[PDB]
């Protein structure tokens, strides 16, 4: 049972720490505020059964914001091909990726 | 995912297997239980700091406080066992097999 | 360059702790209508040197220990914690300027009871273990009022920053709005360092009677490395000096003089009273300091709100 | 009401001072006139950026410049 | 080598738990859990959770493991231990060799083998620690949480005084 | 005395925060050009590195949305030296 | 998915404000006073577009108006400003409060030679309105179509047809 | 124990169950379980004897391990979902860990190995609290996460609980251990129908709580903790043997009693979902617990026993024990089957 006392009495006991998209102190956004907002606004009211199949793309974007598995996989691929071309000698790093250019601002 | 999370979960599972099947001092079981709590603190802290989810920063302190109160309760049970047998050997806790 | 700063922190700490023994013996001498050391150096100035060399060439016990490793780890932890308490102390600038230096010092001083507990473990004497347990319960009792008094004052500071506490007292000393906190704080720091009237390691045999002159000189000096620190901490906390940013040595001379007078006040307290019975200082903490400290913590929670004097966060 | 109070002030003055300071700390922010200004200063402290509004055409109470006379002011804080 | 320092601490953290879950004694079990709390606290401090790191030092190590060592002193006056220790250490170092030779591993979940410096954020937070203001929110947004925690601690005091009496 | 001085200190804190606020648009503009600079440099170096790999799309987004995603730390400092990496990832934490 | 579009390096070249943080902090109140409009057009575009690639040109206007802010200091009041940001620059926290007479010299020379009034306590933290010509973003999150909600309940509530219909219970 | 302190501690047990029932945040679920455990520990140590200290230590260790596994499940949910709603979980590993942790809190097999011991070591009223009130909160959490519960895990735990609760009580002469293995078997019956129809799970929970409350209230009314002392009841109060007769016949599932009501409905909700073999062997195992109930009432409740002479002193005194709700609970635990469609109020 979920006796929803908080909605029946109209009190906010623990809805505030529940999601990252809620009102934070000093309006601090979470890192995946936009993704979680998009997925929550997709899955709202349609039930969990329709949400698991009709909001898959928002949930994959949000889970990949959280864990960054695809981004780290792409960085692994680029850094590994770069290490292979450094070991073979077919590539050289530029002066702005070796630390010789005295950064912009 | 993150690689430090694997080490924190492996620490949790090490202390979980240390709790489960040894049949030793009761204090060693409470130490394994609070190692489980320590790894939960570290893991909750790294996740909440990682995601910049500000309102859950008070969450691990809660995870500390309750569980440390829990730890206090466990020690008192141990002390009652330590006031009954003179030891905290858990094989003295076999009166209720029959 | 930073290593030079670390060394000019920690080597003068050990020298000041060495000459604090001379100041203790001299000031206790004249208060007891006699002299302290004046033979070994001119005006006794070579007495700590001769004493440290004498201890370092005595035979240690190396007894039958329950743990050899914790017999080694108790002086190392004692000296390491006694030296790391000084690193956020703003005088007027700290070695490590950290945002949470007050909470850092509170946590590291809470870690100091393991030296007492492991020194009671390492001696096989069960009575030394009893005295160590009484010392640990004394120290963890007075850490409670340290934490709550310190919280009540940092409600007037605005942050956990130790260097902000100089900015806090630019007009008035913080002993004027918080003298009941200051006097309970001072007696509680006196009870933290096992210092008379709260010492229970000379009479009814302490936790460190197993140590003889190899580690003992280290333990002792780590213990006095806490004492000066606590007074310096009290000097930062209730007697904040004038800081001119173009002449920092004005602050350094001013807080140095106040910290010397407060350490001499420790010496002048221990030469004036008998000791507590053990349950009498437990009665002092749990029944006299703790209700007042909770009441004044409520007062220093509600007071900046009712005067519109909430301090800045930054 | 004064016999028990003088009795506890003769026997337990620590607890009398404790309950008195605690009672003052409870009841006195409901009687102080400055408790409003604590709230007012803690909302006047700009931790975030004052994110501007798109001028729709009719917002007379919103200024067009920081030095404009309309908007919230802090003269109550500069005077006190 | 300095870029992987969190990772390096995490390895010690795992080692520290195998240091005490082998359980030679509650004495050395407590010592291993204190060293483990220190290194996991270093992990927490290296992500910017300075207040939560000082809560590990003040409350876990300085508050609670003191009471565990105290009760170990007062109430509690090999082959299995060393074997379980070296078994867990061999398991962890083979995991380190796998994840450093592969930069990818799967025990239960899929784990990257690069350092966790990549997964951070590039922004700033102005004049506050976000973690500090989130813990400050316990008194403004966390009312029900304060109520249930204070009631649990009051009940905890009452419960300890009940069961330690024996009457 | 603490009432007068903490009211003065709150006024001084508001003055510091307003100096920060007035500087924030210039810092925001420089930060935006900073991160777009680093992403364009990483894009060109990816285009000159990732040609040997078949089936590779250079600059391919891992997100199904087309919304701007704030660049991750390893996205920006992923192809630079370990000194700048260590600075940008633990400088503020390790600062004194 | 798709290719993330990035502007070229020529689209990011602007003359930088290459001054220190104490220099920026010294002139910050007069900067927020005099460089109001392009800074607020930029920060409005920046909170509305939620995309820095759509906020380059306004940002260039910021970097156009900041430099003209400092040139107008450098032509007139270079020495009192220099004496002021040096004193700001000494402090480790960069206190305004340690530097009030140099502030007074800089404010005097700025009000005399440029007519600029320094903002008071509470002015630069105001929410102001910005009149731009750029249109309002109709979908700043690039959100797709939301799923249609489930059908709600309608119709008057009738009794159960022959009760529970549970094996033999007729009600 | 001071009665004011007893009231406060029982209200804290109830408050922890209420916090688990009403809260939307997983941390408050964990807090409610912590509050419930911390408050129930003195109720078990009411008489202050070493068996209660052993029972409370074993209960503490099992519920603490379960609470740590629950928090690890919540934390993996936070990894893979970035949020804290008490709803379905977003990882099968969090699903497995939370199902394991709630199975440890209920006492389901293979984590059943504390329920016969702890119930033996504690008094009858605290054993009543343990076997009735402490089932409400984890069944609420299982009620709310059932879109994420792995079917094979919950059915493995369920049928393992039913077999071990069946073949564990055949050997038992202690009444508290009979009730504890009956508890394990009924929690298997509740959790096997959970993913099919959770209303029948609630029906089984309420009928079980009524029958268990009836049995422990009769045990407190007769002060009998063993089979042989239960046999000495007819010569003191003959109606109490009749009531333990009809209530033990109801707990095994005889028609036309009310304890036949849930499990029949459970079979009725498992053949709809085309599971035939599973409720068949499930009720085959329930026939074994009904069968040792029929030995434990045929051989040792009906046919009247050798008594002792001191019982003829106890004829001169009536029961002054407060048998609170005992006739109501005895009527409801036996004569409720004609109102079997009342279950719709639990939908
Ligand atoms: C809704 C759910 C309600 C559940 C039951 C609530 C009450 C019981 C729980 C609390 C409790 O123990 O109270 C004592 C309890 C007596 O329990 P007991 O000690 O086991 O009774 C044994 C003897 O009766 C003891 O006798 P005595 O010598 O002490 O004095 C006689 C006593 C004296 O009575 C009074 O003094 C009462 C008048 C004053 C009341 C207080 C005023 C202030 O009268 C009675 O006890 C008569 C029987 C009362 C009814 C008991 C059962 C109630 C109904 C349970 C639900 C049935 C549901 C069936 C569903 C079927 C389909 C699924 O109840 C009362 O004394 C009053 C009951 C009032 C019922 C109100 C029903 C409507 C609610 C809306
Ligand atoms: C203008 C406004 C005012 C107008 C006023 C007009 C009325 C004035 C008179 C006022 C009194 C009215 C009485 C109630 C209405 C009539 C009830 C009735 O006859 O139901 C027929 C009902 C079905 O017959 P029907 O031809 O379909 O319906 C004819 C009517 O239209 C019946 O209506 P229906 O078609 O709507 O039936 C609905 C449905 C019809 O039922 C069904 O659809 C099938 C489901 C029935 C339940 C099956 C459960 C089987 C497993 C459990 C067996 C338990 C053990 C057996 C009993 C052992 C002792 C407790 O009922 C149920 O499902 C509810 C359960 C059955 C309750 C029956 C009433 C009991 C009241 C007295 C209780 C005393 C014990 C009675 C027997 C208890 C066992 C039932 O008969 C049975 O189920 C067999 C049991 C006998 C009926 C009870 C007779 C009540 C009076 C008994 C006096 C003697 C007492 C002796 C001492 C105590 C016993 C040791
Ligand atoms: C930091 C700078 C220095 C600080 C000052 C300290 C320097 C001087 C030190 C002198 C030597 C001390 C050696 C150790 C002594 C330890 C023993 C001792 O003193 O025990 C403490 C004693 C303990 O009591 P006791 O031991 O004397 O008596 C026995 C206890 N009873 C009575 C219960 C049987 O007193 C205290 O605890 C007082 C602590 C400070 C109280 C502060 C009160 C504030 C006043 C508020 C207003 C009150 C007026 C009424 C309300 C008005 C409302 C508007
Ligand atoms: C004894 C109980 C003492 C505290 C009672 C509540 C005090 C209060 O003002 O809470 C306001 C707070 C917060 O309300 P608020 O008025 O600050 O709301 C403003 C909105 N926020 C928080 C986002 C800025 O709590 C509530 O209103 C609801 C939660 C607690 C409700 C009381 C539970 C009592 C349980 C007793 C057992
Ligand atoms: C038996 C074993 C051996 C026993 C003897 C030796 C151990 C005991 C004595 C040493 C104790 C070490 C304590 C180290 C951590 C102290 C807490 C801390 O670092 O706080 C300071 C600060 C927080 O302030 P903040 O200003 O927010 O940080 C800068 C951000 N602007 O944070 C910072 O400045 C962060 C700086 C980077 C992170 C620092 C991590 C330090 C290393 C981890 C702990 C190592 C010790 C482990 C053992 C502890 C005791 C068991
Ligand atoms: C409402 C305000 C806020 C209240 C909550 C906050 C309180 C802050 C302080 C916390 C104190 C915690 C511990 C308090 C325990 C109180 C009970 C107590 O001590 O009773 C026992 C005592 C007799 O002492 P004994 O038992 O012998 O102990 C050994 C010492 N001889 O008997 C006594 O000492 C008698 C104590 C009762 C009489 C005290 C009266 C003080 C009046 C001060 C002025 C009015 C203050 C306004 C509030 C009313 C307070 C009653
Ligand atoms: C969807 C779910 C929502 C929630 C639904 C409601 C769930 C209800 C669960 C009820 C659990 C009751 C647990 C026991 C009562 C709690 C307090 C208690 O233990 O009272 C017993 C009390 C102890 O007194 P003491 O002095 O310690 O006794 C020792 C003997 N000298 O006194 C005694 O020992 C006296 C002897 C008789 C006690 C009988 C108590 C019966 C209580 C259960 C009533 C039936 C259940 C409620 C109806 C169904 C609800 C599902
Ligand atoms: C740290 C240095 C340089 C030396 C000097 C020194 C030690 C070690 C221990 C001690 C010490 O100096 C003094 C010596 O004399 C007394 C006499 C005391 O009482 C007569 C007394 O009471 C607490 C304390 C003491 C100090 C004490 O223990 O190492
Ligand atoms: C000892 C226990 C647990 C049970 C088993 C048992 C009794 C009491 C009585 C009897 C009994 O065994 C049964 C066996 O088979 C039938 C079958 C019957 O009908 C199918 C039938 O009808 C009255 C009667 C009987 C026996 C009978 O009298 O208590």
């Amino acid at each position: 049972p979920f006796f929803d006392v908080q909605k029946k009495l109209g009190v906010d006991l623990d809805h505030w720490m529940t999601i990252q998209s809620a009102e934070q102190p000093h309006r601090i956004p979470a890192r995946c505020h936009a993704f979680e907002k998009e997925w929550i606004e997709c899955a709202h009211g349609i039930g969990s059964i329709r949400a698991e199949k009709e909001c898959k793309i928002e949930f994959e974007d949000f889970r990949e914001c959280l864990l960054r598995q695809k981004t780290m996989k792409r960085l692994n691929a680029i850094k590994r091909q770069r290490d292979k071309l450094i070991k073979e000698g077919k590539y050289t790093p530029p002066p702005h990726h070796s630390g010789q250019e005295d950064l912009r601002p | 995912m993150s690689l430090v999370y694997m080490n924190i979960m492996m620490a949790f599972t090490v202390s979980l297997t240390g709790l489960l099947m040894y049949r030793s001092h009761l204090m060693s079981s409470l130490l394994c239980l609070e190692g489980m709590m320590l790894s939960l603190f570290i893991l909750a802290t790294l996740m909440i700091l990682n995601s910049h989810f500000t309102l859950a920063s008070m969450m691990p302190i809660i995870l500390l406080v309750f569980a440390a109160c829990e730890a206090a309760l466990g020690l008192s049970l141990l002390v009652m066992v330590s006031n009954t047998y003179g030891t905290d050997y858990v094989q003295n806790l076999n009166l209720l097999q029959c | 360059m930073f290593m030079i700063n670390v060394l000019t922190l920690i080597i003068p700490i050990l020298l000041a702790v060495a000459f604090l023994t001379l100041v203790e013996r001299k000031v206790l001498g004249y208060m007891q209508f006699r002299k302290g050391p004046n033979v070994v150096g001119p005006y006794g100035l070579l007495q700590p040197i001769a004493d440290a060399i004498k201890l370092f060439i005595k035979e240690p016990l190396r007894p039958a220990t329950s743990s050899i490793s914790m017999f080694i780890l108790a002086p190392i932890l004692a000296l390491t914690l006694a030296l790391t308490m000084w690193i956020p102390l703003p005088m007027p600038y700290p070695l490590i300027n950290m945002n949470l230096g007050v909470l850092f010092m509170l946590a590291m001083s809470s870690l100091a009871v393991y030296s007492i507990l492991w020194s009671g473990w390492a001696s096989n004497s069960k009575y030394a273990l009893i005295g160590a347990l009484r010392a640990v319960a004394q120290t963890i009792s007075y850490e409670v009022t340290l934490a709550i008094i310190l919280l009540s004052v940092l409600l007037m500071n605005g942050s956990f920053t130790l260097s902000t506490l100089i900015i806090t007292q630019e007009q008035v000393w913080l002993i004027f709005p918080a003298w009941p906190l200051a006097m309970m704080w001072f007696i509680s720091t006196l009870a933290e360092t096992n210092r008379a009237p709260f010492d229970l390691t000379e009479g009814e045999s302490g936790f460190n009677v197993e140590y003889a002159a190899g580690p003992f000189a280290l333990f002792f000096m780590a213990e006095y490395a806490n004492i000066i620190m606590m007074n310096i901490f009290t000097t930062t906390l209730f007697l904040g000096a004038f800081h001119n940013p173009y002449m920092p040595e004005l602050y350094t001379i001013n807080f140095t003089i106040k910290s010397l007078l407060l350490s001499i006040t420790f010496l002048w307290i221990r030469a004036s009273y008998p000791r507590f019975r053990y349950d009498q200082l437990m009665h002092l903490l749990w029944k006299n300091f703790l209700p007042l400290t909770l009441a004044l913590c409520m007062w220093h929670v509600s007071l900046p709100i009712l005067l519109s004097s909430i301090p800045p966060q930054t | 009401v004064a016999a028990f109070l003088k009795n506890v002030w003769a026997k337990e003055p620590v607890l009398v001072a404790s309950f008195a300071i605690a009672g003052l700390a409870v009841i006195l922010p409901t009687l102080s006139p400055y408790t409003k200004y604590s709230l007012m200063i803690n909302r006047a402290t700009p931790y975030n950026y004052p994110v501007p509004l798109r001028d729709d055409g009719n917002m007379p109470d919103v200024p067009s410049h920081p030095q404009d006379p309309q908007g919230p002011s802090l003269e109550w804080l500069k005077r006190l | 080598m300095m870029t992987y320092i969190v990772f390096i601490l995490s390895i010690i953290f795992v080692m520290g738990f195998v240091g005490f879950s082998s359980k030679p004694s509650p004495i050395y079990g407590g010592l291993g859990l204190i060293v483990s709390g220190g290194v996991g606290c270093g992990i927490v401090l290296n992500f910017g959770g300075s207040f939560l790191g000082l809560m590990v030092f003040l409350i876990y190590l300085g508050g609670m493991m003191v009471v565990f060592g105290y009760t170990t002193a007062m109430a509690t006056e090999n082959k299995v231990v060393l074997g379980t220790f070296i078994t867990g250490l061999l398991m962890e170092f083979l995991m380190v060799y796998y994840v450093l030779k592969d930069k990818e591993v799967e025990i239960v979940f899929k784990f990257n083998g690069m350092g966790d410096w990549v997964i951070y954020d590039t922004g700033d937070s102005g004049f506050f620690s976000e973690e500090a203001m989130g813990i400050a929110a316990l008194y403004s947004y966390g009312t029900w949480l304060v109520i249930v925690t204070g009631w649990s601690l009051l009940i905890g005091v009452v419960v300890i005084m009940e069961i330690t009496r024996g009457n | 005395s603490m009432m007068r001085w903490n009211r003065e200190r709150r006024r001084l804190q508001i003055e510091d925060f307003e100096a920060r606020i007035a500087l924030m648009p210039l810092l925001q503009a420089e930060k935006d050009r900073r991160v777009l600079q680093m992403l364009r440099e990483n894009l060109e170096e990816e285009a000159t590195i990732m040609k040997d790999v078949p089936g590779w799309k250079v600059g391919e987004s891992v997100f199904h949305t087309t919304r701007w995603v704030t660049p991750m730390m390893g996205e920006l400092y992923g192809l630079r030296t370990g000194e700048e990496i260590l600075s940008s990832t633990y400088g503020f934490i390790w600062y004194t | 998915p798709g290719i993330v579009e990035l502007p070229s390096l020529e689209d990011l070249k602007v003359q930088e404000v290459k001054v220190s943080s104490s220099v920026l902090k010294a002139a910050a109140h007069h900067y927020g006073a005099q460089c109001d409009k392009p800074n607020k057009e930029f920060m409005l575009c920046r909170w509305e577009e939620k995309d820095p690639r759509r906020c380059l040109e306004e940002g260039k206007l910021v970097n156009q108006c900041a430099l003209e802010f400092f040139r107008q200091i450098k032509r007139h009041c270079a020495e009192p400003f220099t004496e002021y940001w040096t004193c700001i620059d000494y402090s480790g926290l960069q206190l305004f409060r340690r530097c009030r007479k140099e502030q007074a010299q800089f404010d005097k020379c700025v009000l005399d030679k440029l007519g600029w009034v320094r903002p008071d306590l509470g002015e630069l933290s105001k929410v102001t309105k910005v009149k731009t010509d750029r249109p309002l973003p109709e979908n700043p999150y690039h959100s797709r179509a939301r799923p249609e909600p489930n059908p709600e309940v309608e119709g008057d509530l009738k009794p159960a047809r022959h009760g529970s219909r549970l094996f033999f219970w007729t009600m | 124990m001071n009665p004011i302190i007893l009231i406060i501690i029982l209200m804290t047990v109830m408050l922890g169950t209420i916090i688990v029932m009403i809260s939307t945040h997983w941390l408050l679920i964990w807090i409610g379980f912590e509050m419930n455990m911390l408050a129930i520990i003195p109720i078990m140590m009411k008489k202050h004897n070493p068996r209660a200290t052993e029972a409370s230590t074993k209960y503490f260790l099992t519920q603490s391990t379960a609470s740590m596994l629950l928090m690890m499940a919540i934390i993996i949910n936070l990894m893979f979902s970035g949020q804290w709603t008490v709803m379905k979980l977003f990882n099968p590993m969090a699903s497995m860990l939370m199902t394991m942790a709630l199975a440890m809190k209920l006492g389901m097999a293979p984590f059943h190995f504390w329920v016969p011991e702890v119930t033996q070591g504690i008094p009858l009223s605290s054993g009543l609290i343990l076997l009735t009130w402490q089932k409400l909160a984890p069944m609420s959490v299982l009620y709310q996460i059932l879109p994420s519960i792995n079917l094979d895990l919950i059915l493995t735990l369920s049928i393992l609980s039913i077999t071990i609760g069946g073949w564990g009580g055949l050997n038992q002469t202690q009444l508290r251990k009979i009730m504890a293995y009956s508890s394990i078997a009924h929690m298997g019956w509740m959790t096997a129908v959970l993913l099919y129809n959770p209303t029948m799970t609630l029906l089984n929970l309420i009928i079980y709580i009524i029958m268990t409350s009836t049995m422990f209230t009769l045990f407190m009314a007769n002060s009998t903790t063993t089979t042989l002392s239960l046999s000495h009841t007819w010569n003191k109060a003959p109606i109490m043997t009749i009531l333990v007769l009809i209530t033990l016949l109801s707990m095994g599932g005889l028609p036309p009693l009310s304890g036949f009501m849930p499990k029949w409905m459970i079979i009725q909700e498992m053949t709809k979902n085309d599971s035939i073999i599973l409720p068949t062997l499930m009720a085959i195992t329930a026939l074994l617990n009904l069968y040792f109930y029929m030995r434990l009432t045929y051989s040792t409740a009906l046919t009247m026993f050798p008594s002792t002479n001191n019982m003829k002193m106890k004829w001169q005194f009536p029961t002054t024990k407060r048998m609170t709700l005992l006739p109501t609970m005895t009527v409801l635990s036996t004569m409720l089957l004609p109102l079997t469609p009342i279950l719709s109020i639990l939908e």
